Formats: structure tokens, C-alpha cells, sequence
DNA sequence: TCCTCATGCATATGCATGAGGA
DNA sequence: TCCTCATGCATATGCATGAGG
């Protein structure tokens, strides 16, 4: 609940969830650009999953990656 | 366009960071004089090592 | 389901390679059982470790 | 498997890297050009391993002539431009 | 899937850029 | 005229695949 623990957990769960969907780090960066306008690089995704980014930049990316996960995990659900 | 560090130069360059994490423009130039790298190659290295210290993980 | 090797597991697998570079399918199963890993991950690791040893520069 | 063959591989690997960088090609650019030049594309990983000799002697020897033709063609296009 | 052999996807990261504030 | 900050190109490599013995 500390908010830093919220980012840690979300970053860990994002990795496992990205891998379950069969998406590369680079595919996420591109899908976000087409879906939300600004694309990101495989390097930026990799750093997010490993918490190699500032707490300010980790907070800026979370909601973007959060929206993308909702769309990708419901590809099969009619 | 990238310039790469041998390895033992990086150890000495790391030792300088641990001694002074924020050197002045003069110190960076003498650090480069002691090593061999260009003066701007060293300015940026200290920038990134400061950045890396300001991260959640490293 | 990606498989990554723990740092200390990698040292253990290296220690066994230096002793026996080509284990049998049975030994592979016992190493995998002792390490609680899929047998193919150990099977493939020993293949790659043999290949890299036959490089001009490992 | 003579040692002069191993020194020929060392020397050329160094010459290929410096010349690739002088010409302004990435490792990935080479991998793509050869696909168009020889039909068979190669990956950034293989180019990297070649420049560092992270390959078998047999593997090195088969790739050297391929990479050599690409470099020779590139070294004459850059002196004409 | 048991080996060798040639090869690569996917990833981690060293070095860099540039916009923006002292 | 150096810093901070967000960001990435380029490269190295861990684990893998598949063709063939
Ligand atoms: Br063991």
C-alpha cells in the first residue's frame, strides 16, 4: 500500500502478464503507440519491468501499461 | 556513434565517482587526463552514473 | 514459462560441466531433479555449454 | 586448422569491424544487406559473434568470404561517392 | 529432444542525445 | 556551460530451434 510497493508489484505482475500473452517488450512499446499515440522502445519497457527508472517515470508509465493490459487480456472475450 | 571503455579504465573511473559523485568541470578534465578518454566522454559517464543512482533498483 | 537460471544454479551447473562435459540422459534427469528443473532446460544448457567451448573465443 | 588460418580470422575480424564502423553500418545493417546481396539474410547476433569470434572455426571460415564480398563492394561504393 | 551444428529471438545495458533548468 | 531528466540506438548474450547424423 506504500505506493512504492504498488509499483513494485505492478511491475512484477506486468512482466508475468506480458509473458503469458506472448508479447515481447518491443511489441508492447509499439502497441501502445498505435493505441494511445506515443510509442515506446524495448529498452524503456525492459527498464520498467526491472524498476531501472525514476519513481516519477515509473508512475508516468504505469497507467499507460495498465490500459494496454486490459485491452490485450480481453482479445478472446466476446 | 559510440565510444567504448576498455574495462580497467572503468574501474578507475568508478573509483573517481565513489570519491566524488559530482565533480566540477575541472575535475572531469583531469580525470580524463589521468585515464585517456575525451573530456565529454567523461562528463556524460558521470551523468549516467548519477542517473543510475537515482533509480528504484540500482 | 520462460526459464532463467539462478546465479548460484549456474555455478552448480558449471561445476558439474567441468567434472563431466557430456552427461547421459539419466544423469541429466538427476541433475534436473536435484535442481527441480525441467530436464530439457538442463539438456539444452549442456548442449550450449559444449558448443560455446568449441568457439575460437568462448 | 593451421595457426595462420586462425590469425587470418583474427586479422579479418578486426578489419571488418573497423571498416563497418568507418562506413557507417550497424551490425544489423550488414545482416540485412547480405540477404539482398546473397539471398540468405543474417541476424545482428551472428554479425556480433563473427566480429568477436564467438563462433566455431568451421563457422567463421564459411562466413568470412560472404562478409568479405559485402565489404569489398561497400569499400568501392564509398570511394565513388 | 539424444547428439552436433549453424543460427536467432528476446532481452539487458553501455553509451549517448536533447530538451529544459540552474 | 555544466547539470537533470526522459529516452533510445546499438550491441552482447542466455536460452532456444531445427536440420541432420
Ligand atoms: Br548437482
Amino acid at each position: 500500500p506504500s505506493d512504492l510497493e504498488e509499483l513494485e508489484q505492478f511491475a512484477r505482475t506486468f512482466k508475468q502478464r506480458r509473458i503469458k500473452l506472448g508479447f515481447t517488450q518491443g511489441d508492447v512499446g509499439l502497441a501502445m503507440g498505435k493505441l494511445y499515440g506515443n510509442d515506446f522502445s524495448q529498452t524503456t519497457i525492459s527498464r520498467f519491468e526491472a524498476l531501472n527508472l525514476s519513481f516519477k517515470n515509473m508512475c508516468k508509465l504505469k497507467p499507460l501499461l495498465e490500459k494496454w493490459l486490459n485491452d490485450a487480456e480481453t482479445m478472446s472475450v466476446d | 556513434k559510440r565510444t567504448s571503455i576498455e574495462t580497467n579504465v572503468r574501474f578507475a573511473l568508478e573509483k573517481s565517482f565513489l570519491a566524488n559523485q559530482k565533480p566540477t568541470s575541472e575535475e572531469i578534465l583531469l580525470i580524463a587526463e589521468q585515464l585517456h578518454m575525451e573530456k565529454e566522454v567523461i562528463r556524460v559517464w558521470f551523468c549516467n552514473r548519477r542517473q543510475k543512482e537515482k533509480r528504484i533498483n540500482p
